[PDB]
C-alpha cells in the first residue's frame, strides 16, 4: 500500500533512568539568621507555582527500594555535611590527659568537672581551664580519676561552626530538561507495584532531611490508615517502614542552663566549652500523649494483621541488641544531640480484637560522627540557653523476630539501623524517567518527489 | 493538555498536540537563571549538580536535534519521508495502530530495529534527495 | 553598520541589516579558545566565571533558537506567519510604527502580552499548518 | 565508507557520502553518559577534562551550525547559493577541481580568502533573498 | 612583646615570588550580552547619556 515512514518530534515516551537532580527552595533563613548546614548560602529558588498533571490512562510501575533518588539523597547529605565542617576550628589540641571529678553528690552524678592543660593563643605558653563534659563522651585510662575523650582513640575531631543551624528545612528535588519525576498518587500502595494514578510533576514536595533514628519526624502521610512497606515481607531480616495517617506530637526539652565559655587555643580559634550549670540538674525528657499513642500503635497491628499470619499474637519488645546510639531515638534539636530510651514505647501488646502522658528519659552527646562514618567526628558546642523541640512523629522503623521457624507468634522491635531508609519514607511515591522525544511511525504520506 | 498530558491517550491524540512536550524540553523555570542575586565560594555540591545537569540538558537536546537536521526535518515538527515502510517491522494495519497502541506501547514495539530505521532514514531523504539536484539544479 | 549599529535608528533600518546582531550572538573572539598554550591547577576563580559564561552563552542561544524551530522559521532569519494581528495589541497603523518607533521602544509596547503572542504563534503556523498535510499529503 | 573514509579520495566521492562525517560530529560513544553507576568527590582531574571537552563539543558544533542557519541552509546538508563565483579565487575549471584535488588540498587553496566568501554568503542568500518577500509576500 | 595578630586571627606568610603590582584587567561580556560605555564627557552623577557605545 506504499506505506511511508513519518517522524514525530515530541512524542510522549520515557524509559526508566536516573540523572543528577538539584536543589530548590524559596525564602528561608535569609538576613536574620542564615548559614543553614543544608541550604548553604544559596539554593536555586523554587517556583511559587507547582506543576502537577494527572497523567491519564497510564499505569507505570514504581519501585521504592530499587529507586535511586534515595541513594542520590544519601550521598548528597554526607557530602553536604562534610562541606559544612571542613572550614572551621579543628580540635586536635583537645587530646590530653583529663583529671575529672563528680559533681555534688553531697557526701545524681552523670557529668564531670574536667581540668586539663591546653595551648593558648601564644604557642610558647600554656593555660589550665575547667570544662564540663557528658558521660560516655569520656573514658578512664588505667585515687584521682584520669580521663580521655572517646574520639582521640579513634579518628580526629573538628568543632561544629558556632553560627550554623542544624534545623531541617524543606529541600526540593527536581528534574533536568528532558526528564520528569513521576508521582504515585495512589493512596493505597502496598510495597511497590503498578500505580494507576500517576502524575509527572517537575518538582517533588517539600522534603525535610530529618536526621532521625528508629522513629521519623516531620514526614509525609497518606490519607488511608497507616501504610506498611517492606522490600520483602516474610524475610524477617529486611527492615520495615511505617507511614501514619495522623502524626503524634512529641515535645522534648533540655532543662539544663548551660553557660558559654569560649577559650582560645591559638589565634582566631575558640573552643566553646560547657560553662557552669545554673539551677538544679534535671534529666532531659520526651512527652508523648499516652492517649494519642495507644491508638497509633493499634492501627498498625490491625494493618499488620493482614500481612503476618492473620489473627495471631503480635508483641513489641525493646530494641534488641545493638549499640547504645543506634538503638535509641537519636536526633538533633537546636544543636544538641538527644538519645532517648525507646523501651518505654515498645512494651505493650494487644491481640484478639489534665491527661496522662508518657515521658522518655534522654541523654545528650556532644561527640558525634553520623552515618557510621569513621573518617572524622565532630564536637557539637553546647547551646547556650533553653532547649525545646516540638516535632510531629510520622514514621517508624521495625526489625526481626530472630528466626522462629513457623510456630506460635511474631514480635517486632525497633531498629533504625540505617539512615537512607528515613528518606525512603519520603520518596516511596517518586521515580524519575528519561523523555525520548523521537518517535517514528508509518502513514501513507510522502513529501515532494524531487528536491 | 499539559506536559505529557496525552501520554496515556491513543497515538492519534498525541499526534494532535505534541508541542507541549517539545516546548518544555530544553529550558525550564527550574533552572531559573542561577545566581542568588537579591561566604563567597560557589564550589558547593549544589553548583556541581546543577551545572552538570544544565550540560546534559542541551547535550541531550542537541543529540536529538542533530538527527532532525540530517533528515531534512529541522525546520518543522512533523515531516514526511521517502522511505517505504517494510512489512517485517509490523504486520498491523493503518487504522489498527494509530487507534489501539498509544506511543508508550509503540516505542517498545520498534525498539529492536529502531536504529536500523534511523540508518535508512539518512539515506533516502537526504543522501539521495539532496543529491538529486545534480540533474535538476541546472541543465 | 556594526553590532547594534541601528539600535537607535528606525525599525525600517534594523529590518534592513539585522544579521550583524544575529551573527555576533553565539561565538566570540573574547572566548578565544581558552587555554594558555604557548603551577598546574585550572580550578582558579577565572576558570569558573568563564565556563559558567560559556554555558549561559549557548543556553540562551538554544532557548531562543528552540523557539524558531517550533514556529517553522528555523532555516531562515525572517519568516511570515499565518496569525492575524489583533487590534487590541496596538491601534497604530502600518507606516506609523515602522517609521516612528525604533524597536527599543517597540519591545516595551508589547512586553505585556508578548508571551500571549508566542502562544498563538506555535498554533497557527505549526500546530495546524504542519498537520494540514493529513488531507494534502496524499489522497 | 566510515568516518572520514573518503578523506583521501577525490572531492566527487566525499560529495557522495558526507553524512558519516556529519553524523559522528556532536555525540559520541566515548562520552558514554558519564557516571560510574553500577570516596564521594567527583572533583577529580578526570571530571574537569571531560566536562570542558563536552562543552567545546557543542560549542564548536553550534558555532558552525549557527553559520548554516544564517545562510538559509539549516534544514539541509547541501544547499545551493545565489553568490556568483569570482574568478580571482581559482582559475581552474569545472571538472578540473572536482576530479583532481580531494578537499584536503582544497581547504588550503581557499583558506586565504575563505572568510571573505563567508561574508558575501550571508548577503546574497539571506540578506536580500529573505528580504525579497517585501514585494512578493503580498501585493 | 607579642604579635598584634596572634590575639585575633591566624597568620600566613605571603609567597616569596609573588608580584603585588596592579596590571590591567579587562572585563568583557558573554555571548548575547554587551557592555555600554558612557562617552559623555560631562556626566553629573548618573543620568541619561546621549553618547553610548
Ligand atoms: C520538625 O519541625 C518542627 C517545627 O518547625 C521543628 O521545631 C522547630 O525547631 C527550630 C530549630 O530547629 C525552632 O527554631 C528556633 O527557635 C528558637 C527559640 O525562639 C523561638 O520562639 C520565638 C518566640 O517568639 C514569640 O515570642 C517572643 C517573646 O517570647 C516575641 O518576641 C516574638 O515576637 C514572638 O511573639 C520566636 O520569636 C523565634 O524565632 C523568630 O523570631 C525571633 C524574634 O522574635 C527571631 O530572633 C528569630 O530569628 C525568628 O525570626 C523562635 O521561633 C531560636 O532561639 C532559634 O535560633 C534563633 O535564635 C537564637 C537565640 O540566640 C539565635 O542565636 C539564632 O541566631 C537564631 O536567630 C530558632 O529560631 C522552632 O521554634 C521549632 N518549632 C517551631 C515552633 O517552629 C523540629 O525541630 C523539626 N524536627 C526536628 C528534626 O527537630
Ligand atoms: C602605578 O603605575 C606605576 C607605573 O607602572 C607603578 O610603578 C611600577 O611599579 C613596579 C612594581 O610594582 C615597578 O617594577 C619593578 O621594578 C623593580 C626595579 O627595576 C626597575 O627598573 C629597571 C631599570 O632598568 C634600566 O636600567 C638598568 C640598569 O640600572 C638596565 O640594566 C636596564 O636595561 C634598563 O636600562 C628595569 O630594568 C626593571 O625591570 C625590567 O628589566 C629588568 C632587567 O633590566 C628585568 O629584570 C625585569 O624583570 C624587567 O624586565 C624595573 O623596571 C624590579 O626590581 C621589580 O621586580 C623585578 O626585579 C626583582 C629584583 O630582584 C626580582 O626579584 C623580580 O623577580 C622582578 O624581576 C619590578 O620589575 C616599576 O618599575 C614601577 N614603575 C615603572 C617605572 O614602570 C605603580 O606601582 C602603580 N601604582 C601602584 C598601585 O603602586
Ligand atoms: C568545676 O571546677 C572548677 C575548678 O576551678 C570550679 O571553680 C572553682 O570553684 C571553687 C568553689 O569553691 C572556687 O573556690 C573559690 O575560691 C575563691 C577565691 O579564693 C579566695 O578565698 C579563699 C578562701 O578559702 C576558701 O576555703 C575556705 C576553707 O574553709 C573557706 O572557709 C572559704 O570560704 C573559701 O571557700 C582564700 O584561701 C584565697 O586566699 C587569699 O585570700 C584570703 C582572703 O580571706 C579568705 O580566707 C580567710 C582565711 O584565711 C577567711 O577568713 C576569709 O573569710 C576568706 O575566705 C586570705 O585569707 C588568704 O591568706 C589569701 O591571701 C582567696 O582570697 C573563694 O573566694 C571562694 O570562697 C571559693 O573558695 C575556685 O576559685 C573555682 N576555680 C577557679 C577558676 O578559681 C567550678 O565551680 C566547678 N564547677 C561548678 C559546679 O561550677
Ligand atoms: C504536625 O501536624 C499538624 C497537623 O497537620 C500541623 O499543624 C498544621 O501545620 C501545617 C503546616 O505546618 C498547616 O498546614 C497548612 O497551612 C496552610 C496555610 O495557608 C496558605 O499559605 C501557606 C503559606 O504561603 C501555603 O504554604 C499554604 O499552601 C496555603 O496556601 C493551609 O492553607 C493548608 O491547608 C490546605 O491547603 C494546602 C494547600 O496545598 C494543602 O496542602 C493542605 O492539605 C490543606 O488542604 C494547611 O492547613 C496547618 O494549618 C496546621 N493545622 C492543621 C490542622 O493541619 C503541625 O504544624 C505539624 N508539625 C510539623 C512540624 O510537622
Ligand atoms: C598541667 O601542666 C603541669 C606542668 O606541665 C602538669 O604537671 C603538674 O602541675 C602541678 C601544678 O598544677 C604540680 O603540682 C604542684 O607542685 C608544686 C611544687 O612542685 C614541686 O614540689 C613538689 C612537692 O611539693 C613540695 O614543695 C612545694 C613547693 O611549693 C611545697 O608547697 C609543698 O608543701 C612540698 O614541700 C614536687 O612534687 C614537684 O615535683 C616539684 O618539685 C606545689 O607547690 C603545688 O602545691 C602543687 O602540688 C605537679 O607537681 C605537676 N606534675 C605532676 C606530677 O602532675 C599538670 O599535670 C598539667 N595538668 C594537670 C593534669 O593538672
Ligand atoms: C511494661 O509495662 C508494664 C505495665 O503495662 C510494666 O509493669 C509495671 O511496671 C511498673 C514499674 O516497674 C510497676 O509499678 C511498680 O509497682 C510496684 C509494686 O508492684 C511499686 O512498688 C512501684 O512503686 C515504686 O516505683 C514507682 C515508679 O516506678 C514510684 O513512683 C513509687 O513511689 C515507688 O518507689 C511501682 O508502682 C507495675 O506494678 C507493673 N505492673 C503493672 C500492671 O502496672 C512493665 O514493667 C513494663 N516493662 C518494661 C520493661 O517497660
Ligand atoms: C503487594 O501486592 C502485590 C499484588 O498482589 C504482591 O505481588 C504479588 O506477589 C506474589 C508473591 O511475590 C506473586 O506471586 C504469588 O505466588 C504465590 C506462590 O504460588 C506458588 O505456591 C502456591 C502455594 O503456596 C501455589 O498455589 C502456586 O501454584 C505456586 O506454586 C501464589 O500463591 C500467589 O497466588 C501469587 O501467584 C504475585 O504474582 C504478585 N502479584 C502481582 C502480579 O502483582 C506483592 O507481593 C505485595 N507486597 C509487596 C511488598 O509489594
Ligand atoms: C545631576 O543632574 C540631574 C539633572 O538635572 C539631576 O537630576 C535632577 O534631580 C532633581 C532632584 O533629585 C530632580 O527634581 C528636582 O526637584 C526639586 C524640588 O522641587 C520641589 O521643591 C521646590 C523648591 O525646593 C519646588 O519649587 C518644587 O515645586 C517642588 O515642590 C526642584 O526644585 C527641581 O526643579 C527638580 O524638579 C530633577 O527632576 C532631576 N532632573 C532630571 C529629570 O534629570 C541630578 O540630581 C544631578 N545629580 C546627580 C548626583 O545625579
Ligand atoms: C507539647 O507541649 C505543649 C505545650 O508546649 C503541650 O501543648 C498543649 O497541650 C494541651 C493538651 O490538653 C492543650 O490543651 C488544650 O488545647 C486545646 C486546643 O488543642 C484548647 O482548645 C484547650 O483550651 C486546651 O488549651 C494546649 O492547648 C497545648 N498547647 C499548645 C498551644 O499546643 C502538648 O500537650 C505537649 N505534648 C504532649 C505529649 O502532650
Ligand atoms: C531489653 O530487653 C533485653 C532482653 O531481651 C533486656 O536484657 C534489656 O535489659 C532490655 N532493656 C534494654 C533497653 O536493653
Ligand atoms: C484528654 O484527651 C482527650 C482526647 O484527646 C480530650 O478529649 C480531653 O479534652 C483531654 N483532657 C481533658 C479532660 O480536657
Ligand atoms: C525488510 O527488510 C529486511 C532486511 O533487509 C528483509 O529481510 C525483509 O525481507 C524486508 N521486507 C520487505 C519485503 O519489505
Ligand atoms: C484580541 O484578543 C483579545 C483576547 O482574546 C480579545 O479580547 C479581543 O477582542 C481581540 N480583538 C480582536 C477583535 O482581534
Ligand atoms: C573578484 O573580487 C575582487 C575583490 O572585489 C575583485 O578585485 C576582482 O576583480 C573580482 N573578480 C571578478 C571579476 O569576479
Amino acid at each position: 500500500e506504499n506505506l511511508w515512514v513519518t517522524v514525530y518530534y515530541g512524542v510522549p515516551v520515557w524509559k526508566d533512568a536516573e540523572t543528577t537532580l538539584f536543589c530548590a527552595s524559596d525564602a528561608k533563613a535569609y538576613e536574620t539568621e542564615k548559614h543553614n548546614v543544608w541550604a548553604t548560602h544559596a539554593c536555586v529558588p523554587t517556583d511559587p507555582n507547582p506543576q502537577e498533571i494527572h497523567l491519564e490512562n497510564v499505569t507505570e510501575e514504581f519501585n521504592m527500594w530499587k529507586n535511586n533518588m534515595v541513594e542520590q539523597m544519601h550521598t548528597d547529605i554526607i557530602s553536604l555535611w562534610d562541606q559544612s565542617l571542613k572550614p572551621c576550628v579543628k580540635l586536635t589540641p583537645l587530646c590530653v590527659t583529663l583529671q575529672c571529678t563528680n559533681v555534688t553528690n553531697n557526701i545524681r552524678g552523670e557529668l564531670k568537672n574536667c581540668s586539663f592543660n591546653m595551648t593558648t593563643e601564644l604557642r610558647d605558653k600554656k593555660q589550665k581551664v575547667y570544662s564540663l563534659f557528658y558521660r560516655l563522651d569520656v573514658v578512664q585510662i588505667n585515687s584521682n580519676k584520669e580521663y580521655r575523650l572517646i574520639n582521640c582513640n579513634t579518628s580526629a575531631i573538628t568543632q561544629a561552626c558556632p553560627k550554623v543551624s542544624f534545623e531541617p528545612i524543606p529541600i526540593h528535588y527536581c528534574a533536568p530538561a528532558g526528564f520528569a519525576i513521576l508521582k504515585c498518587k495512589d493512596k493505597k500502595f502496598n510495597g511497590t507495584g503498578p500505580c494507576p494514578s500517576v502524575s509527572t510533576v517537575q518538582c517533588t514536595h517539600g522534603i525535610k532531611p530529618v536526621v532521625s533514628t528508629q522513629l521519623l519526624l516531620n514526614g509525609s502521610l497518606a490519607e488511608e490508615e497507616v501504610m506498611i512497606r517492606s522490600e520483602n515481607i516474610t524475610n524477617n531480616a529486611k527492615n520495615i517502614l511505617v507511614q501514619f495517617n495522623t502524626p503524634v506530637q512529641i515535645n522534648c526539652t533540655r532543662p539544663n542552663n548551660n553557660t558559654r565559655k569560649s577559650i582560645r587555643i591559638g589565634p582566631g580559634q575558640a573552643f566553646y566549652a560547657t560553662g557552669d550549670i545554673i539551677g538544679d540538674i534535671r534529666q532531659a525528657h520526651c512527652n508523648v500523649s499516652k492517649a494519642t499513642w495507644n491508638e497509633t500503635l493499634g492501627k498498625v497491628v490491625k494493618q499488620l494483621r493482614k500481612h503476618f499470619g492473620n489473627n495471631t499474637i503480635i508483641r513489641f519488645a525493646n530494641s534488641s541488641g545493638g549499640d547504645l546510639e543506634v538503638t535509641t531515638h537519636s536526633f538533633n534539636c537546636g544543636g544538641e544531640f538527644f538519645y532517648c530510651n525507646t523501651s518505654g514505647l515498645f512494651n505493650s501488646t494487644w491481640i484478639s480484637n489534665s491527661n496522662d502522658s508518657i515521658t522518655l528519659p534522654c541523654r545528650i552527646k556532644q561527640i558525634i560522627n553520623m552515618w557510621q562514618r569513621i573518617g572524622q567526628a565532630m564536637y557539637a558546642p553546647p547551646i547556650q540557653g533553653v532547649i525545646r523541640c516540638v516535632s510531629n512523629i510520622t514514621g517508624l522503623i521495625l526489625t526481626r523476630d530472630g528466626g522462629s521457624t513457623n510456630s506460635t507468634t511474631e514480635t517486632f522491635r525497633p531498629g533504625g539501623g540505617d539512615m537512607r531508609d528515613n528518606w525512603r519514607s519520603e520518596l516511596y511515591k517518586y521515580k524519575v524517567v528519561k523523555i525520548e522525544p523521537l518517535g517514528v511511525a508509518p502513514t501513507r504520506c510522502k513529501r515532494r518527489v524531487v528536491g | 493538555l499539559g506536559f505529557l498530558g496525552a501520554a496515556g491517550s491513543t497515538m492519534g491524540a498525541a499526534s494532535m498536540t505534541l508541542t507541549v512536550q517539545a516546548r518544555n524540553l530544553l529550558s525550564g523555570i527550574v533552572q531559573q537563571q542561577s545566581n542568588l542575586l537579591r561566604h563567597l565560594l560557589k564550589l558547593t555540591v549544589w553548583g556541581i549538580k546543577q551545572l552538570q545537569a544544565r550540560v546534559l540538558a542541551v547535550e541531550r537536546y542537541l543529540r536529538d536535534q542533530q538527527l532532525l537536521g540530517i533528515w531534512g526535518c529541522s525546520g518543522k515538527l512533523i515531516c514526511c519521508t521517502n522511505v517505504p515502510w517494510n512489512s517485517s517491522w509490523s504486520n498491523r494495519n493503518l487504522s489498527e495502530i494509530w487507534d489501539n497502541m498509544t506511543w508508550l506501547q509503540w516505542d517498545k514495539e520498534i525498539s529492536n530495529y529502531t536504529q536500523i530505521i534511523y540508518g535508512l532514514l539518512e539515506e533516502s531523504q537526504n543522501q539521495q534527495e539532496k543529491n538529486e539536484q545534480d540533474l535538476l539544479a541546472l541543465d
